[PDB]
């Protein structure tokens, strides 16, 4: 399983949640996978996927809210999960794309995800038929994957912006 | 106070959320905003996520502020350089001389400097800047 | 127990270890209740003590460095500890000293640090007098604490020739 | 072998000791620190964290250098400012990108730099490091 196929299941799980993808091959291969007005690409800022998606879960509590972030993006801003975890927005999702095969490792993601709050972390190496994930987060996903293309994003950061939140906005109060 | 002679106005011009890191500079601020008046207020570990969670609010339709100090900005520079200014998300910074406006017009950052008996005239000329702009400006502190 | 009283104790059990103190009120209380040259005040730049002492270990294997941190200054870092649990200095002790009561509230940090790759992770409360401190790093010790003083008089340059030249002198 | 030629040139200057964090714009020189002089290598999760490693390892008498990339100076540019100059430890930063904003900031913040010739820029190492004698400072050169 690369990180396509970790993308498209993560998509095929949540297919009406908000989506924050972390800068580099993760926003791109989401966008050639499928780009969704609800996808909020990040053209740089790494590091900074996972505190706009806390921001926005906390303001929509309600609505379920995809962070992509791969062991890179994650490590860089780690106490990030301090928040999440005290914060504890129950339509959170805290994806990892961990490509891990030379750099600082990813241990224990999921062990810290709950002793910092977190209500459940999993750990996923294969494409199974089904996971049940319980339906109140804030949940940590941690997929390995072995990277393996794709068109560059072509929507400006306003554009992307616009779309987004319209989204947001009229499939909730109005 | 000061403090809520600042608050009152922010919190009827819809601006009830804020982030940022506790710390003895604005312990007053910190003190009102976890005192009560409806409003949301984010403790933050460090600068760089206070950034980015009053911007998803912001993205979430809801205007926010987020205080801090000097010393923070280096954080957060790389940030506003490279989402707020590109994606056009206005956030307020109150962040509490020479150096930090050298710096700031460097990577272009409007700022201006309040003045304590008159607190609104700063707050409202940066408030029009960010709705012309649609980009975060500064209110600076002692 | 009160900030001074903790690192009185840590001071008691690693009395040849070179600190590196981080910047606040933490700095002053070392200074005050006893300032040995091979201490490191920190003057701003909150969250940086962790990864200097990294390095002197780095360099240094072979001499006890306690870093001091607090609650936030800890927070303000986090990720350090996943290269201080990757790199494993043998030396290395890791203290943050904690208020609670408003603020990210630090949680379940032994565990974390043990998570990471600690060698050790301990808590001490102010009822116990034993502590058994494993004999190896990297260790964290997390003593909460329920909180005066003089301004420390000494400027970096005089901070950092005191601190490196006893440093410069051991391994020769 | 444009890499090969700048790491083979700095180890002969005592500097042996680098930090920084992995990314594929600097991937042939990391994959040379990875690959095996006593090379010391510490990865950094971020910048700050490994300027602070790497001021550590300067203080243990070592002489050290950062791998960085552009967006990472925002990220130390405080430490770099408020601890490094004020306590006096300097640093070399080959800080890459892709430009003249980050010149505007260098000159900001009182942090000399020079770009890489296209063969030897062992110059401004070294002009680089009789600064670093002269100033009690960091310096940075800056590639690509």
């Amino acid at each position: 399983m690369n990180k396509h196929d970790a993308i498209q299941l993560i998509l095929g799980q949540f297919p009406s949640a908000y989506l924050v993808s972390t800068c580099g091959h993760i926003s791109r291969d989401l966008y050639n996978i499928n780009d969704r007005a609800r996808n909020f690409y990040m053209v740089g800022s790494m590091g900074m996927a996972a505190p706009v998606g806390l921001g926005l879960s906390t303001v929509y509590p309600d609505v379920p809210l995809v962070v992509l972030d791969g062991d890179g993006s994650f490590l860089m801003n780690m106490g990030i999960i301090t928040m999440i975890g005290h914060q504890k927005p129950k339509n959170f999702i805290h994806v990892v794309l961990d490509n891990g095969m030379r750099t600082v490792p990813l241990v224990n993601v999921t062990d810290i995800a709950l002793q910092v709050g977190y209500e459940y972390a999993i750990e996923i190496n294969s494409g199974q038929k089904s996971f049940d994930l319980p339906n109140e987060g804030p949940g940590l996903i941690h997929i390995k994957v072995e990277p393996r293309i794709g068109k560059r994003v072509h929507w400006t950061p306003q554009e992307i912006v616009q779309r987004f939140t319209n989204e947001l906005t009229l499939e909730n109060e109005v | 106070s000061t403090a809520e002679r600042m608050l009152s106005t922010l919190t009827e011009n819809n601006y009830t959320h804020f982030t940022g890191v506790p710390c003895s500079l604005l312990k007053g601020f910190f003190r009102l905003l976890e005192s009560k008046q409806n409003i949301t207020f984010i403790p933050s570990i460090r600068e760089d996520s206070a950034l980015g969670v009053a911007s998803g609010m912001y993205l979430g339709g809801r205007k926010c502020v987020m205080l801090m100090q000097n010393s923070g900005l280096g954080y957060c520079l790389n940030v506003l350089t490279s989402f707020n200014f590109i994606y056009d998300i206005p956030i307020l910074l109150l962040i509490s001389g020479e150096k930090l406006t050298d710096l700031l017009d460097s990577v272009d950052i409007p700022y201006k400097e309040l003045d304590y008996e008159n607190s609104e005239g700063t707050i409202l000329d940066a408030l029009f800047l960010i709705e012309k702009t649609n980009r975060p400006v500064a209110i600076l502190i002692k």
